[PDB]
RNA sequence: GGCUAAUCCCCCAUGUGGACCCGCCCCUUGGGGUGUGUCCAAAGGGCUUUGCCCGCUUCCGGAUGGGCCCGCGUCCCAUCAGCUAGUUGGUGGGGUAAUGGCCCACCAAGGCGACGACGGGUAGCCGGUCUGAGAGGAUGGCCGGCCACAGGGGCACUGAGACACGGGCCCCACUCCUACGGGAGGCAGCAGUUAGGAAUCUUCCGCAAUGGGCGCAAGCCUGACGGAGCGACGCCGCUUGGAGGAAGAAGCCCUUCGGGGUGUAAACUCCUGAACCCGGGACGAAACCCCCGAGGAGGGGACUGACGGUACCGGGGUAAUAGCGCCGGCCAACUCCGUGCCAGCAGCCGCGGUAAUACGGAGGGCGCGAGCGUUACCCGGAUUCACUGGGCGUAAAGGGCGUGUAGGCGGCCUGGGGCGUCCCAUGUGAAAGACCACGGCUCAACCGUGGGGGAGCGUGGGAUACGCUCAGGCUAGACGGUGGGAGAGGGUGGUGGAAUUCCCGGAGUAGCGGUGAAAUGCGCAGAUACCGGGAGGAACGCCGAUGGCGAAGGCAGCCACCUGGUCCACCCGUGACGCUGAGGCGCGAAAGCGUGGGGAGCAAACCGGAUUAGAUACCCGGGUAGUCCACGCCCUAAACGAUGCGCGCUAGGUCUCUGGGUCUCCUGGGGGCCGAAGCUAACGCGUUAAGCGCGCCGCCUGGGGAGUACGGCCGCAAGGC
RNA sequence: UUCCCGGGCCUUGUACACACCGCCCGUCACGCCAUGGGAGCGGGCUCUACCCGAAGUCGCCGGGAGCCUACGGGCAGGCGCCGAGGGUAGGGCCCGUGACUGGGGCGAAGUCGUAACAAGGUAGCUGUACCGGAAGGUGCGGCUGGAUCACUUUCU
């Protein structure tokens, strides 16, 4: 374009969309869940995959994953909730930390704890 | 009309050496002729002279190459490699003394116009004056 | 209701002076000087008391701090376009330290606005911080500067100073007391509590230091501050040992069963000695004060330490926390077993359905370390909003075309000015921070000192090439004169031939029509075919094309009239009068709409016949709107050369339209083709650029959703932007 | 050597590359989300007109209805302008809920068909008009992004 047009018009900012609704800048959100549910995945994969209906202290009710090998989720169970999406279920936007509130850690992960809120196990 | 008398001569100097040209016509102006003594100084063109085309007056700008080379294409090295207008109708370049660039670690020069006349970057540099940055050359 | 003191209030005098009206002088907005008239002062107290100290009154000036005015800069939405009513300005008043429409009367109708007003959404701004090569982007916590607020709303007093966080008044909500009439309360001060929340501290020590208020002083107050505590929240510093140690214990893991791996790693040997135990114990602290001197200068003496028995010094002195992510590719580090599209991993490409280096475990390995990952947020990579630093022939993107307002841009020469631009000097650019050098806590972090800088603007001076402006001039751009030329350029009116259809007439017979093949249909009221005559509409065969005209749409028999655009020649005239062009305005294929007319052929819908599994279609027979004309609307498109306009430069060859010429050929303008250089991702473009450059307009930033939803505007409607 | 099957060379078109037994369109039906219109009913803001209007400055009265007085006046008190706020009516905007209802996306793949890519079987695209279970069909006109020298006939 012509120098003058940016003089007049300029150039414009582009924007942003958050891909979490927590709202707030939101590190995490804590939420009460609803159901607990098994969700099939789309094509390219198949199995059954743990997954929640929960409404949060924002106001907001959204769908968030069930890591680990097995877990423990009642219907009004409560739970901290956390950033990053699931790509083969879609309508999930969020993670459930677990080792926080009523969701318990895995049992006997030895690798990786941290992730999946697991303390270390007794010594040898 | 000619927007731009300068980049005009400029371009047609691009054009000539492009296609090898011995040399090249450009409208009459002080301003032209004075760059080109610039040109010529430094050694871009074996030179220029003062001209008549039918009724009006021009300049005949001769141009500079090297030796013939080896290999596929034969056309030899230009002299001027890049040659570019920066101040502009719509966007005036303007420099003072430490706001002057230099053209290619030296190994190319820069012309402007200052007070004290047109000027290449060392001799605008060593005068202490900024002005006008006209165009780049190497 | 009554007594009473004073630096409380008042009256009179004193007029260094100041204040006000009027006059004069100078200066120039209300600055200063001066004259008469008028008006105005006041506080005492303590002494080491008859001399000093504290304080008071008036005026001038300085210093400090601040008020008001102005130039410039200051987010997002144009689906917010008109906004303003004391609003804009003036006269006269009120108010204030002072201008102001701050306030009030009267008069006028002005003021703001695409250079984004008003409205809506959002947000304390800055010194700086973070990032980045840079430009820039984001951010405004701590420290510092300014502003605003003090439960919500509003108002004044006091006073130098407030529209006043721990002052007052009223209204509103809430809490508390109430004898129910009424009152009390305002932690966004320190700490602490509650509630919210992913989440942020001790209801601590102290007036020693610094600073602040009062006081002659002693001194008092000070959650300002100086300190401590809690929290790996961040940065920095340090320890969990150092050395000697077998081809190499065990255990464990691979294994070609030979061996290899953990690994000098550990045991062990020796040495050092974080933690802890004692001893000594700090800088920060010398002033105010007292003595001499003079209540000055100078000299001398004395008191005072929250931190804190802490920092540190000296002596003794134990081998004494390691964890976390990852190990398919990006990306550095591999094997065994388990699991079998299950369980699950994941940031992207993806892994897993029997032997998975991707899941789970184990061995081993890599990264980092008192930390390590995850999520969220910011810059980055990203040149992906491109000033540096991008694009629009086919990937996203050329506006349908023209006219032309504002705006943007400016041919050659001479001169003035010096607004832009450039230079010197000066003022500002606070401190901290950032950069450099030295130094203080054993170093670092941190702190100190000093040094170095800096864009931007103000002021004074200087330069005049470019930009600008004024003065004058030139003629290559442009316009015009004269003389020629072509063309389906456009409007009005008239007119001609061929053919289709219908009517009339003659002649004439058994079918014509139509398909892949048939049938519907027409025909004995006599068709099809032939001839003659008439009617009427619509379109113009050969010429005619690879052609021409127009700005686009688009334009085709011929005559006349009205009229636009354009090419060439003669160098004749004017003298830069130019290019672009947001908005506006006009034009704008076909379809469609309104009114009226006209209607041969054609033909959506539709009435039918075939074909087909079905045929709401392709084939066939009919047939309305429409197609046409008049006027008024509708603004769309593959409105396409999928290439905005104007100018300059950059090999040619070939075909053609048209104009001129010394007419094999040269030249000017237009339309095609092959192609130098060059450009292009390729295809391809290539003097008709998409090449080399310039000026200006429009437009683009992944696909779908969707040219949809909603809003606004235009239209009768359908719809369009 | 026209046609049926297999195959070869050159060329042309392609939206096919597990390669025409290919790809791919849409109505309807099933699964899952978000969204529009929206009567009606709540809530909020703003604007105009009228009306009520506390505190407080300012303004007037301040008198044989009050108090102090050096008689000059002052206070109290009274009235009034403005005014926070409140009410009425009207207008507009935002926000909540909302019966009914419009379309959309994704997915699991069912249904009627063959639309589009080879002349995709009537070349396609297109703006517009009308009609049709649907893709679509046809009329007017336009575009080359159209092949080629010149009955019909689905799907995987
Ligand atoms: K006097
Ligand atoms: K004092
Ligand atoms: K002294
Ligand atoms: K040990
Ligand atoms: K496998
Ligand atoms: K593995
Ligand atoms: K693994
Ligand atoms: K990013
Ligand atoms: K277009
Ligand atoms: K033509
Ligand atoms: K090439
Ligand atoms: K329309
Ligand atoms: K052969
Ligand atoms: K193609
Ligand atoms: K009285
Ligand atoms: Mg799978
Ligand atoms: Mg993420
Ligand atoms: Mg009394
Ligand atoms: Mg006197
Ligand atoms: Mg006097
Ligand atoms: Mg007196
Ligand atoms: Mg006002
Ligand atoms: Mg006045
Ligand atoms: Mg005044
Ligand atoms: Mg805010
Ligand atoms: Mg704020
Ligand atoms: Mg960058
Ligand atoms: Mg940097
Ligand atoms: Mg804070
Ligand atoms: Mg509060
Ligand atoms: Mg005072
Ligand atoms: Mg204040
Ligand atoms: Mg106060
Ligand atoms: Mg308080
Ligand atoms: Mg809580
Ligand atoms: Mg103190
Ligand atoms: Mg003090
Ligand atoms: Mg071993
Ligand atoms: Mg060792
Ligand atoms: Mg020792
Ligand atoms: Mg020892
Ligand atoms: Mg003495
Ligand atoms: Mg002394
Ligand atoms: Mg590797
Ligand atoms: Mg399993
Ligand atoms: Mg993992
Ligand atoms: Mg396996
Ligand atoms: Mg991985
Ligand atoms: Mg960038
Ligand atoms: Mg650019
Ligand atoms: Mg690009
Ligand atoms: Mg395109
Ligand atoms: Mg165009
Ligand atoms: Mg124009
Ligand atoms: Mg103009
Ligand atoms: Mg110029
Ligand atoms: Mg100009
Ligand atoms: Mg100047
Ligand atoms: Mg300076
Ligand atoms: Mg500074
Ligand atoms: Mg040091
Ligand atoms: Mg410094
Ligand atoms: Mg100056
Ligand atoms: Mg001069
Ligand atoms: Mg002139
Ligand atoms: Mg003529
Ligand atoms: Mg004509
Ligand atoms: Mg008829
Ligand atoms: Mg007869
Ligand atoms: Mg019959
Ligand atoms: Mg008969
Ligand atoms: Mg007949
Ligand atoms: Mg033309
Ligand atoms: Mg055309
Ligand atoms: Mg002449
Ligand atoms: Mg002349
Ligand atoms: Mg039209
Ligand atoms: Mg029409
Ligand atoms: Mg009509
Ligand atoms: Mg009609
Ligand atoms: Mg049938
Ligand atoms: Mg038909
Ligand atoms: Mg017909
Ligand atoms: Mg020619
Ligand atoms: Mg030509
Ligand atoms: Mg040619
Ligand atoms: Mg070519
Ligand atoms: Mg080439
Ligand atoms: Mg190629
Ligand atoms: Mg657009
Ligand atoms: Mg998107
Ligand atoms: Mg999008
Ligand atoms: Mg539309
Ligand atoms: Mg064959
Ligand atoms: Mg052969
Ligand atoms: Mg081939
Ligand atoms: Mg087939
Ligand atoms: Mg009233
Ligand atoms: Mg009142
Ligand atoms: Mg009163
Ligand atoms: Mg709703
Ligand atoms: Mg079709
Ligand atoms: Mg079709
Ligand atoms: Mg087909
Ligand atoms: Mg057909
Ligand atoms: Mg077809
Ligand atoms: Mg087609
Ligand atoms: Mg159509
Ligand atoms: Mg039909
Ligand atoms: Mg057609």
């Amino acid at each position: 374009p012509t120098i003058n047009q940016l003089v007049r018009k300029g150039r414009e900012k582009v924007r942003k969309k958050s891909k979490v609704p927590a709202l707030k800048g939101a590190p995490f959100r804590r939420g009460v869940c609803t159901v607990v549910r098994t969700v099939t995945p789309k094509k390219p994969n198949s199995a059954l995959r743990k997954v929640a209906k929960v409404r949060l202290t924002s106001g907001y009710e959204v769908t968030a994953y069930i890591p680990g090998e097995g877990h423990n989720l009642q219907e009004h169970s409560v739970v901290l909730i956390r950033g990053g999406r699931v790509k083969d279920l879609p309508g999930v936007r969020y993670h459930i930390v677990r080792g926080v509130y009523d969701a318990a850690g895995v049992k006997d992960r030895k690798k990786s704890r941290s992730k999946y809120g697991t303390k270390k196990p007794k010594e040898a | 009309m000619l927007t731009d008398p300068i980049a005009d001569m400029l371009t047609r100097i691009r054009n000539a050496t492009r296609v090898y040209k011995e040399s090249t016509d450009v409208p009459a102006s002080r301003f032209k002729e004075e760059i080109l003594r610039i040109l010529a100084r430094e050694g871009f063109i074996k030179g220029y002279e003062r001209v008549d085309v039918d009724g009006k007056p021009y300049l005949r700008v001769y141009l500079k190459y090297g030796p013939r080379r080896q290999g596929p294409d034969p056309r030899p090295e230009q002299v001027i490699h890049h040659i570019r207008r920066i101040s502009k109708p719509g966007r005036r370049v303007y420099v003072g003394v430490k706001e002057i660039p230099r053209v290619r670690r030296g190994l190319g020069i820069a012309i402007l116009s200052t007070s004290k006349g047109v000027l290449t970057d060392r001799e605008a540099r060593k005068l202490g004056v900024g002005g006008e940055l006209i165009c780049e050359v190497w």
